[PDB]
């Protein structure tokens, strides 16, 4: 399981990176809607990141849920691609060398 | 209230089943050749793009003897 | 003894004769290979062989479309020599209508 | 093998067919006797001229003798001089079977392609009225002459091409379900023209690789009008394109004129700092910058860091700027969307109303069409539409990130995981559709229970969803 | 399960009657396919009272029904008298609009 | 009759003569093996 692990560990390292990219996007679309609209400093370069972590419809609420269907697709797909990144890719020899390389590092 | 939770058992079945069928739809279906062509078709779609950078898009028989 | 090899010969032959439109002269009686032959010509007039039969009393084979009932194996020789001489202006075997005698 | 061997003996011993050797050939051609004809007729102690062999060859094709067409060719027969135009039209008008010809019309209509329009034109004007050897090969591959089309293929001028083009003509007729047996034999015949063109290319690739890749992009003098590589991708010949010859050619194409042995990061450390190309830090193969910025690795690498820097000035104009006037920071945000639109009208070319059938090029096109509505909502000067113009800018900031996320989603898992992905992506597209169908059901069973029971307008057609 | 050996030999004998009926049908299907499918729905004069196809589904003969002869017959049956070479959407664009 | 074996002999021979730089004396006429020979020497003066 040392080839299943540490190939999967980078795959979730990639997925949470695509989550944090989306949280910066969802932060701007939250900062650009609510108040302190033009009340700006270098406050805004640091508030937009942490604000989603702690958390008029004339026709615009129906693509917003279409965004809430498109956004939850491309993150859930990257979650399950991270779930089976170990699957693709003589499987007996490849783990014994990776078992050898870690212990010989230690 | 007792069939309502039976609805809350039948509804959470048929959505969770479709979730896990979506989890393993890739599994069914020579697996080496089929990804290299799909790797080829995507890059050749991108090689079919113009090979100029983004801001400049507005600017734009004896070998057979061998 | 219609062996599984001996029925391979006399059933590939019927399809070959179907592809050429031949005649098959045989003993017109309800026994032996001659009974097995007539079953294949009955089953292959649906897909152009004409099986002409020449013959206690033997039961007659009820699968020969034209029957020609010692004193009868002399018109068989008289028949084939009239066929083998018979020049035809299609002329692929130099005319002269190719004859085979399976024994 | 026993009747014809017996019939030949009574013919040969007539002592008059020494001059009439032509009778013995048509006898051995009416049957299938290759080994007897090659030993007793074509054995060079008899005097023949190999010019009266032409009326025998024409019967050796239409009577389905695939072994005698090889015999007459290896005994000397100029096939490019035998194939006259009146001979070729005796094939398509008389000896072309009507079942396969009626199979061709249904093959041409429901699956229309540039190759099939060339062939359907070719059968038509041959049944109406040059490269002729490339027309006899079409005649024997349409009717699935499986052993005979292997013989005519061996005479063709360029055979890395014609094995792939026949593999397309079969596979485009192997989908017609009028006769699944004939559509099944055309499928297994096209797989051994794929295999016939794989090893013919790897032998061409085990030699000089630059000499092989010129053949991949040959003009072919309009055989099908396509090259050998483009004929393979349209026919989905997975065995030909997945070989290490062609996959090396793409990786040499995608890196372009840059060598693939520099490093991966060594190009990226030259995109930021332009003086590092002029050194020996890149090892490509006088003005190397035109070779640098035209290879599609750096083109794709530019359109990510520009697209990332597009969003950081789309976010900056949405927080500090955007007060009441479309200022200088927004006018560049106007025209860059138009730059990101003016390529989509060229993506509106070469689409055929089917490049919008991936469900992600449309989300990029509905992104720009959602952006022009924000421009329309902008220059109206009222506070009810100014704030309504800010909101459909902010919802479009998500979509211009979901394009960037879909770039990173594809470009990392582009490999063996590209069949796991994009088959799974439709599967979650289906699941959330069944979720949204259930949420409409759970909305009605919530609206039909709580108050405003009979308090109805077109309010109810839009409140039950959200 | 009274004698698992006799129940085991009957299992491996039935697999080579499945296989004996697969290639006897594909040879009947390599020829005229309309001639083959009439044999699938034969009345049999009450041998078991069933046809050749219904005798296979009740016996769960997976090798006989998964062959490309019978699976073509179902897809020609499920599309019915409509040909399968129209399109998929071409029928659906005729359900809405009856003159098409 | 240029058999597929008889063309294996007189095409391996041309490559052997290419590796040594030989001459090939033959009947200079447009028939038979002599026509098939000349096609291989035409195609092997490029290597
Ligand atoms: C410092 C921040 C603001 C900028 C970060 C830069 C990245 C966004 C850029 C520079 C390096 C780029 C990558 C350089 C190497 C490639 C390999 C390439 O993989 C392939 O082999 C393509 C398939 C093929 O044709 O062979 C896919 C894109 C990718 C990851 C590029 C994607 C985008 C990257 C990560
Ligand atoms: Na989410
Ligand atoms: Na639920």
């Amino acid at each position: 399981k040392i080839i299943m692990l540490q190939r999967m560990m980078i795959d979730v390292f990639f997925f949470l990176f695509l989550f944090a990219v989306w949280m910066v996007a969802f932060g701007v679309a939250r900062q650009g809607i609510l108040r302190k609209n033009e009340h700006r400093w270098e406050w805004i370069f640091r508030s937009v990141i942490y604000e989603p972590y702690l958390a008029f419809p004339e026709w615009i609420t129906i693509p917003l849920v279409c965004i809430y269907m498109l956004s939850t697709n491309i993150l859930l797909v990257n979650l399950l691609v991270a779930m089976f990144g170990y699957t693709v890719g003589n499987n007996d020899q490849v783990w014994k060398f990776q078992r050898f390389f870690l212990v010989q590092e230690y | 209230t007792i069939p309502l939770v039976c609805i809350y058992m039948l509804s959470t079945n048929i959505l969770l089943v479709n979730l896990l069928v979506a989890m393993f739809g890739y599994t069914v279906g020579n697996n080496d050749q089929v990804w290299k062509f799909q790797r080829f078709f995507l890059v050749q779609e991108y090689c079919s793009r113009l090979t100029i950078p983004f801001p400049f898009v507005i600017f734009a028989n004896e070998i057979l003897a061998w | 003894a219609l062996k599984p090899r001996m029925r391979k010969i006399f059933s590939r032959l019927i399809y070959i004769a179907q592809s050429k439109g031949a005649w098959i002269f045989t003993g017109g009686t309800h026994y032996g290979l001659m009974k097995y032959i007539g079953e294949v010509v009955r089953d292959n007039t649906i897909s152009n062989v004409v099986a002409i039969g020449i013959a206690p009393l033997y039961c007659l084979d009820n699968n020969h479309t034209h029957l020609l009932l010692t004193t009868e194996a002399k018109v068989r020789t008289q028949l084939e020599k009239y066929i083998s001489e018979r020049v035809i202006p299609e002329s692929n075997y130099g005319g002269k209508i190719p004859i085979v005698c399976f024994a | 093998n026993a009747i014809s061997f017996a019939l030949y003996k009574a013919f040969s011993t007539n002592e008059h067919d020494r001059d009439n050797w032509n009778g013995q050939l048509k006898l051995l051609l009416e049957w299938n006797q290759l080994d007897l004809a090659s030993d007793e007729i074509f054995t060079n102690d008899r005097n023949w001229e190999s010019a009266d062999l032409q009326d025998v060859m024409f019967t050796a094709l239409v009577k389905d003798r695939p072994k005698f067409v090889r015999l007459f060719l290896e005994n000397g027969l100029n096939l490019r001089k035998f194939l006259t135009t009146e001979v070729l039209r005796e094939l398509y008008t008389n000896n072309f079977s009507s079942l396969v010809f009626k199979n061709l019309q249904i093959a041409k209509n429901s699956y229309n392609d540039a190759l099939l329009t060339f062939v359907w034109k070719m059968v038509e004007d041959f049944r109406r009225g040059r490269h002729p050897l490339q027309a006899l090969f079409i005649w024997s591959v349409l009717q699935n002459k499986k052993e005979l089309s292997k013989v005519i293929w061996e005479q063709t001028r360029g055979c890395t091409l014609a094995a792939l083009g026949a593999s397309k003509l079969l596979k485009s007729m192997a989908k017609v379900k009028n006769d699944i047996n004939a559509a099944g034999e055309s499928e297994e015949l096209a797989n051994e023209y794929e295999t016939r063109a794989v090893e013919l290319f790897t032998e061409c690739y085990s030699n000089d690789e630059d000499l092989a890749e010129q053949l991949l992009t040959y003009s072919c003098e309009a055989w099908g009008g396509s090259n050998c590589l483009e004929l393979a991708v349209e026919a989905r010949d997975q065995q030909f394109i997945a070989q290490p010859g062609v996959q090396n050619f793409l990786s040499k194409q995608w890196y372009g004129e840059i060598s693939r042995d520099t490093k991966n990061w060594k190009i990226i450390m030259c995109l930021f700092f332009f003086p590092l190309i002029g050194c020996g830090f890149i090892s490509f193969r006088f003005l190397y910058y035109v070779s640098f910025f035209t290879s599609p690795f750096v083109v794709f690498s530019w359109n990510v860091i520009f697209y990332i820097a597009f969003l950081l000035l789309f976010a900056y104009v949405l927080l500090m700027d955007f007060q009441k006037e479309p200022t200088a920071l927004e006018i560049i945000l106007y025209v860059l969307v138009f730059v990101l639109l003016c390529d989509e009208v060229r993506q509106w070319y070469m689409n055929g109303s089917k490049y919008f059938s991936d469900l992600w090029n449309v989300m990029d096109t509905l992104a720009i069409f959602y952006f022009i509505a924000g421009i329309v909502f902008r220059l109206h000067s009222d506070e009810s539409s100014w704030y309504s113009g800010r909101v459909i800018f902010c919802l479009d900031y998500i979509v211009f990130t979901l394009r960037l996320i879909h770039i990173f989603t594809v470009s990392r898992n582009l490999g063996p995981k590209i069949i796991m992905l994009q088959r799974m992506m439709i599967d979650v597209f289906f699941f959330l559709f069944l979720f949204a169908v259930w949420m409409v059901a759970f909305g009605v069973a919530r609206q039909g229970i709580l108050r405003k029971n009979e308090h109805r307008w077109e309010w109810i057609f839009r409140s039950v969803i959200y």
